[PDB]
């Protein structure tokens, strides 16, 4: 009985290991892009000026 | 006897690591939303412009 | 007057250099003297054992 | 040649990343074809990667040479009973125990036992606290952020890769503990 | 100010209290007779909690020490801090309660109950706002199981409000001291579930483990086991006798450690219990006194808490400490073991902090934790009960003393129910 | 109101700065404590008297950056901008740029942004690191990636410790050098190159003292930085700022790698015996022996050169000091850049550090030029990479640190075009 | 701050291990009781690398001591610096391992391995940035290899990102001290090739001569021999506990060394090893130390480097010196002696300079070297194994405790393929 609840939790741990890895990679795409997020708006702010 | 004993200590560690894993997954998925809210904020002023 | 009040703040804020550093040195001796006091208490209980 | 690719690939496998390890395992196959030692090493690295079918291919293509490699005898854990339905994998767990005892084989034997006798609500029951992740990794797919490119692959691929394994683990947990058996356990407990 | 009227009942209790009264006597200063000789007013200040003022500045304790065999009380006098006890608050019968719940709860005992209730009444209404009415005793004997649970009963009728703590000794799992242990214990756990409001299960088998697997001792005397228990007590009543940053008395450690009327059986546990050779090699950072408390070992009750889901845990911390280190470390516990803490209650942990530490240390704690693992304790006792009533063994000595069989069955039922309910909330 | 931010990164970059910030403390009369007994460009003022240097010292290994915050200069630096690390780089590009680099960026750039807000007229940046070390290669190139998008048009000058041709310290050093040059090509402005063994050579011959160490090595590097930036603060006859170095050191955006040279590097005894005139100190720059990087100038062609003078230099005798250079044939000038030269004049003679081996001269010139003889210096480093990568030598650590192998092939491919530009520069056009 | 747990398991381990702690406290100024009593401050600034602080000066060493039969461990206790270690750390069983890998890696081993990893896990959580582990096995043997391998493997599965250096005595070439040493080695080397990062072959026959030829000691005991092996461990890890010009953490000294992920076996070496009254006739300059440094007569391993090809060599110089001189002498080496160095990695030498000299020695310079010549050692053990496995010698005393022949066959295959890997680069 105790091995059966060890391997079941060993199974349950790894499917929580994966979800950490797919969320950190999802973070990394949002983080780098938040840097280019401002100057794109600044460029388009000047776009409203140039066609004014 | 020691088998059962060592196996208790083992199961504990496994269920405890799973727990701290859910924790970091929960420290995230809140800060993931903290990277989605300004993500759901510029494109409303991008689509404005 | 603006020069000597920034200088006045200069002496006033460097007194918090010496007060807080001395407080830190007084705090570490206070917890150290607690360690000897618990150990000299253990010296007294080891007496009545002896 | 071959000894570099194993040693990094086994170390990468232990170090948490499995995608890059399997690549290092796969490059070693372009040194010698029938290499049972490494064929099981892929299937260890491929079961952990969420997907299932390639791991079985490497599992079988290992043990199509000789049934003597005890490390590869461990690998067939991923057969039917543990992957679905309600009976098979014990037929090999016992024949592995006919070989060297290998206390890890017994773990599979005690697991493959009397369990052979056996949307929101179903997901929350079958999946544990990671069911909060499952819906949330599906509610993040109803946006425009999906159509992106991280490195070679797409952001929508990753948002569905985590959902793919969680859906795969959903049936894996359902096969082990049936919903029908769950009602019987609760009813017998309350009555007694 | 509030006070507590100890009801040292039973042989085991007589002893459990004696080492305890010495422990509180010291913390406060009351020397082996009474004259306060402390080194900080912080002590005397609120002594009323466990000590009544007399003349010549004497602080005789407030303990209606009781028994049914005039011998244990006699030893309690002829001991260390024993002159303190009053020569009138010792209620002693003549006929022993030969290990027979009946002899103590229905026959021999009763005779003494009137005298006990009298003294209790007296020392009780001689206060301003009594806060409690503890009763240290064992559940596997005669006087305790018998007269003890009758006192608890008539007292919860006379004063129907004051907290009724009951540091109790539940029969050990493996080795036992008596043979008729089951019957006695089972019967006592029925006149305790629907009466007391804070029972603390302490087990000897468990205690021994914490005096050989943690205290690296080799010759543990029943006395040394009693000192570990006395420490738990001091702690549960510390934030009321000495000031602090987040004080919590008994009523609070209740509205924050019992999630259902019946469910009231809590397991204890101390914090800094290290050996001599190691006393110096270990540091006392709050993290350390937190690890040595949530472990299954440092639990004075032999019921692995790894097989249940703590409905709620507490922590009467004691010692000048950092409220951050405490709350922070307690969140790490709250999360690291979220799979061992029930979810229907979001946050399960009460964190009190005192200032005056246990005499000679730097920090301490008590792990009063309501777990669904106590279900196992009663089930082992019940497994034994149903395995004796089945053949009406050792029952001719009970039915005799005005006792019916339905009473016995009613205990199995009211015990089976506790165990059953405990599991319903463990799911 | 015209300041510039200097970021020093790595084991190398910090120890350069400790021997460089002692020069700014001694030129301005700054005390080690931080109070006076103009400053503006390299020192701030917290309205009280305690001068704070506008420098951020970032490193991944705490054991060296701890010496700055415990030694004599502990009161001068802000304790929170002087940021330490938690895990070390281990000479890995894949660690300081992909694994442990990314965890020390959400606050390091926050320091640079706050130091940018304190200024009003910033125009330049200044970076010290080494191409060989893991922090000076990986963490530097991430900073180039971050500063290219955060600031952009602002100038980003650079000083490096080049791979020594003959000796070396690390053996994955060519691995670090190629990958850091890959990122520096497009995300940097001008990368001033200095190596180790040539300074060891000029400390033997010109300087009388033997057995040199990192103290004398970094004080000379402190001198080349102090000489190149002294024109911001002191009034001179012909002044020059950092954004001016953009347009006259690089003709093409791919080449941005010039060299340094300190001319009056002389001992205390030897300066008694010769007079230092600006005619003689100018053609002492061009000798290959005095060159601070081991690149023989006769192999290459001079593309553009900068001569920043200090002290009582007379501009009457600087054009005569240059007209002698162009008439002699050992310096190669051809048609596609017949101009080739500039000078900058300052009125501050170079200071002397107590205990230093330099002599307190008044006519100090620093020669700053980019040559096509860097091609042969890079003709071995790409060969160095092609001799190790030819059978996959040490790169299993890199692919163990978040690195995919695929960039190494295009690190070759992007670097292979670089000397293809060099052969296009050297050919004459008819 | 980086941390290094010193796992010592076995007679030769707990022996040199003790010496290691003596030749480390002296530097960090610690007494045989646990209290800083040194001169310069730079000494307790980085005590957080091998010594965790306790209460008030007691720097309790972070060493886990393991064996199988109370003996070698008791020697470390009843000795000089012997009580500094925390009691718990001393984890021992009761039976011996009669140099039988099977015992230490199968039958018994496991019994204690669980406890061993417990203390390790605990002292791993008490770290800011775990750099790695530092095992100390005697290989050829039981409690040494048998256990170490088990522990080494467990650690690499728990911490797959730590540099586990394994100073190990290699089955001596000439006179062995165990009739079954070949057997042990075969299985051992196999595990420490897929589970380690920087091994250091500390052979004995070599050390027993370096003290006879260089130090000219008339009666070299094990005591003196261990001062040499201890010194190297302190050198490898000197830039992690003291300031310097070109620091080099273990990870650095590994990346710049371990070439392909398997040839990670290195040859140890110290620098100023002159006799007592011979110093007068010998200077101490980088030039001089380098002659000795690279002299193959001062290598603590047996194989002669002038019979192979130095793949990558490093040197952690400790002392106030001139980086120029360091580079100049190292440059000359690569040039003067080129054939003896491999050519596919031009820069073949790594220099490092910690600026805190050793006790009573102005300039010390530990040298670590990945020399292909190690083929000899591997081949020798393989050869000796070949002779025994053949006529199935002492095998019922190995396979008797669970170890199929195929295990030892697999082992041989690996050990031999390591020789192939090395020679493939020599040519
Ligand atoms: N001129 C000069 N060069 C230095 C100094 N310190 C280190 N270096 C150079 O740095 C190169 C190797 O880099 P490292 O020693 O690893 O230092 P790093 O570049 O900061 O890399 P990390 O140590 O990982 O942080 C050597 O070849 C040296 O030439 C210094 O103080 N002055
Ligand atoms: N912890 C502890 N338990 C005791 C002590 N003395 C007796 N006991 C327990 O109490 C039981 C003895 O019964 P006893 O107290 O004489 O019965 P009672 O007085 O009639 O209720 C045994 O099962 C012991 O476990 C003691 O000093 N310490
Ligand atoms: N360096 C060193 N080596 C030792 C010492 N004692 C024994 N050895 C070596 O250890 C080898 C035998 O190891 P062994 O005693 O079997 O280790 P065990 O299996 O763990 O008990 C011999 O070849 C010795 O050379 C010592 O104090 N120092
Ligand atoms: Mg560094």
């Amino acid at each position: 009985n105790l091995e059966n609840r060890l391997e079941k939790a060993r199974m349950k741990a790894e499917e929580a290991e994966h979800i950490t890895s797919v969320y950190l990679q999802l973070k990394a795409y949002l983080q780098e892009e938040s840097l280019h997020l401002g100057n794109r708006l600044d460029f388009m702010e000047a776009e409203v000026v140039r066609t004014k | 006897q020691r088998r059962i004993k060592s196996l208790e200590n083992q199961l504990d560690k496994v269920i405890c690591r799973f727990d701290i894993q859910l924790a970091q997954n929960a420290t995230l998925r809140e800060e993931l939303d903290l990277l989605r809210i300004e993500r759901n904020r510029y494109l409303n002023v991008d689509r404005k412009l | 007057k603006p020069r000597m009040k920034q200088l006045e703040h200069k002496r006033a804020v460097e007194k918090l250099i010496e007060e807080r550093r001395n407080q830190f040195l007084a705090d570490k001796q206070r917890e150290l003297e607690e360690w000897q006091w618990q150990q000299r208490r253990q010296g007294c209980i080891n007496a009545i054992v002896e | 040649t071959f000894p570099s690719y194993m040693a990094e690939g086994e170390r990468l496998y232990l170090c948490g990343e499995f995608a890059k390890a399997a690549h290092s395992f796969s490059n070693a196959l372009h040194l010698q074809s029938g290499d049972k030692n490494c064929l099981v090493a892929r299937s260890k690295c491929f079961l952990k990667m969420g997907e299932l079918e390639k791991s079985l291919e490497d599992a079988e293509a290992s043990l199509q040479g000789d049934p003597t490699f005890c490390k590869g005898i461990l690998q067939k854990a991923e057969t039917l009973y543990t992957m679905g339905d309600f009976e098979f994998a014990l037929v090999f767990y016992h024949r592995g125990y006919k070989l060297r005892p290998d206390r890890e084989f017994k773990v599979g034997i005690q697991k493959a036992q009397e369990a052979i006798n056996n949307k929101i609500v179903r997901q929350l029951l079958g999946e544990l606290y990671v069911d909060k992740e499952y819906l949330e990794k599906l509610l993040l797919d109803e946006d425009l952020i999906k159509g992106t490119i991280k490195h070679g692959l797409t952001v929508e691929d990753l948002i569905m890769t985590g959902i793919n394994y969680l859906e795969t683990r959903s049936d894996f947990w359902r096969q082990q503990k049936p919903i029908y058996a769950r009602e019987r356990d609760r009813k017998l407990m309350q009555e007694k | 100010m509030r006070e507590i009227v100890h009801l040292q009942a039973g042989q085991c209790g007589n002893q459990i209290g004696a080492k305890f009264w010495e422990v509180i006597s010291d913390e406060h200063g009351i020397d082996p007779t009474g004259t306060y000789h402390g080194d900080s007013d912080l002590q005397l200040e609120r002594i009323n909690v466990y000590y009544n003022e007399a003349t010549g500045g004497k602080y005789v304790p407030r303990a209606v020490l009781v028994d049914l065999e005039p011998g244990t009380m006699d030893s309690v006098r002829s001991g260390p801090f024993g002159q303190i006890f009053r020569p009138d608050n010792f209620v002693f019968g003549q006929s022993g309660a030969g290990n027979n719940w009946a002899k103590g709860h229905y026959t021999e005992g009763a005779e003494l109950v009137d005298s006990v209730l009298d003294v209790v009444r007296k020392e009780a209404e001689s206060c301003d706002c009594l806060q409690g009415f503890q009763l240290t005793h064992s559940l596997g004997g005669g006087t305790g199981s018998g007269m003890g649970t009758l006192l608890i009963s008539k007292i919860r009728e006379e004063y129907p409000d004051r907290i009724m703590n009951t540091f109790s000794v539940v029969p050990s799992p493996k080795v036992s001291d008596t043979v008729v242990e089951p019957y006695n214990a089972t019967l006592s756990v029925h006149q305790l579930v629907e009466n007391t409001d804070e029972t603390y299960c302490i087990d000897n088998e468990a205690l021994y483990d914490i005096c050989f697997r943690t205290l690296k001792l080799t010759t543990p005397t029943y006395g040394d086991l009693n000192h570990l228990v006395s420490a738990t007590m001091s702690g549960v009543t510390t934030c009321l006798r000495f000031p602090g940053q987040l004080n919590a008395d008994l009523r609070k450690l209740a509205v924050n450690m019992v999630p259902f009327p019946r469910l009231h059986f809590f397991m204890p546990g101390f914090a800094p219990l290290t050996s001599r050779g190691s006393q110096q090699y270990r540091a006392l950072t709050v993290p350390e006194l937190t690890q040595q408390m949530f472990d299954a070992k440092n639990m004075m009750a032999a019921c692995d808490p790894r097989h249940g889901r703590y409905l709620t845990v507490a922590a009467v911390f004691r010692g000048r400490m950092s409220m951050k280190e405490v709350d922070e470390q307690m969140l790490n516990v709250q999360n690291k073991n979220s799979s061992y803490f029930v979810e229907w209650i979001p946050n399960n942990v009460k964190t009190a902090v005192c200032d005056i530490p246990p005499r000679g240390l730097k920090m301490s704690a008590t792990f009063i934790g309501n777990s669904t693992a106590i279900q196992e304790l009663f089930k082992r006792i019940s497994e034994q009960f149903t395995a004796m009533f089945r053949r009406k063994a050792f029952l001719h000595w009970y039915t005799g003393e005005g006792m019916d069989e339905m009473e016995f069955t009613e205990a199995e039922s009211n015990m089976n129910d506790l165990v059953s309910e405990y599991q319903q909330y463990q799911d | 109101m015209r300041e510039c931010i200097s970021v020093h990164v790595g084991q190398a970059g910090v120890q350069i700065g400790n021997a460089c910030w002692e020069l700014y403390c001694l030129e301005h009369g700054i005390q080690p404590d931080g109070q006076m007994p103009s400053f503006n460009t390299f020192f701030s003022e917290t309205g009280a008297g305690k001068h704070v240097p506008r420098a951020v010292f970032v490193d991944l290994e705490p054991t060296v950056i701890d010496e700055v915050r415990t030694g004599t200069y502990r009161q001068l630096f802000h304790p929170e901008q002087l940021i330490t690390g938690k895990e070390d780089a281990a000479n890995n590009y894949a660690r300081g740029h992909y694994t442990i680099g990314k965890e020390l960026i959400d606050l390091v750039l926050d320091r640079i942004r706050k130091l940018a807000d304190q200024c009003t007229g910033l125009q330049g940046f200044l970076i010290f690191h080494s191409f060989g070390g893991g922090t000076g290669s990986g963490f530097t190139s991430l900073l180039m990636e971050r500063l290219s998008v955060d600031y952009g048009k602002k100038s980003k000058l650079e000083f490096s410790i080049y791979p020594a041709p003959q000796v070396s310290t690390a053996v994955v050093e060519p691995y670090n050098s190629i990958l850091t040059t890959h990122t520096t090509l497009e995300h940097s402005d001008c990368a001033f190159m200095v190596d180790n063994e040539a300074i060891y050579d000029i400390c033997r011959r010109n300087l009388d003292i033997e057995r040199p160490t990192y103290t004398n090595l970094n004080r000379l590097i402190g001198q080349i930085v102090s000489s190149i930036t002294a024109s911001l603060r002191f009034d001179g006859a012909l002044n020059v700022d950092l954004t001016e170095f953009q347009t006259n050191l690089v003709p093409y955006p791919r080449i941005h790698f010039p060299l340094a040279t300190y001319a009056p590097v002389i001992s205390a005894e030897k300066a008694y015996h010769e007079q230092l005139s600006v005619a003689e100190i100018t053609n002492a720059c061009f000798e290959p022996a005095n060159q601070m990087v081991k690149c023989d100038p006769r192999h290459g062609k001079y593309m553009a050169c900068c001569l920043l003078y200090r002290g009582d230099v007379v501009p009457k005798d600087v054009n005569a000091a240059i007209a002698t250079i162009k008439t002699k044939r050992t310096i190669q000038f051809v048609d596609w850049c017949p101009t080739g030269f500039k000078v900058g004049i300052n009125y501050q003679p170079p200071t002397v550090v107590p205990g230093g081996d330099l002599a307190k001269v008044q006519r100090a010139v620093c020669m700053l030029s980019n040559t096509t003889a860097i091609a042969e210096a890079w003709a071995r480093l790409d060969h160095k990479f092609d001799l190790m990568y030819a059978k996959r030598a040490f790169v299993h650590w890199y692919v163990g640190e978040g690195m995919e192998e695929g960039e190494f092939s295009e690190a070759r491919e992007d670097m292979a075009a670089l000397e293809k530009d060099y052969e296009e520069v050297g050919m004459d056009s008819v």
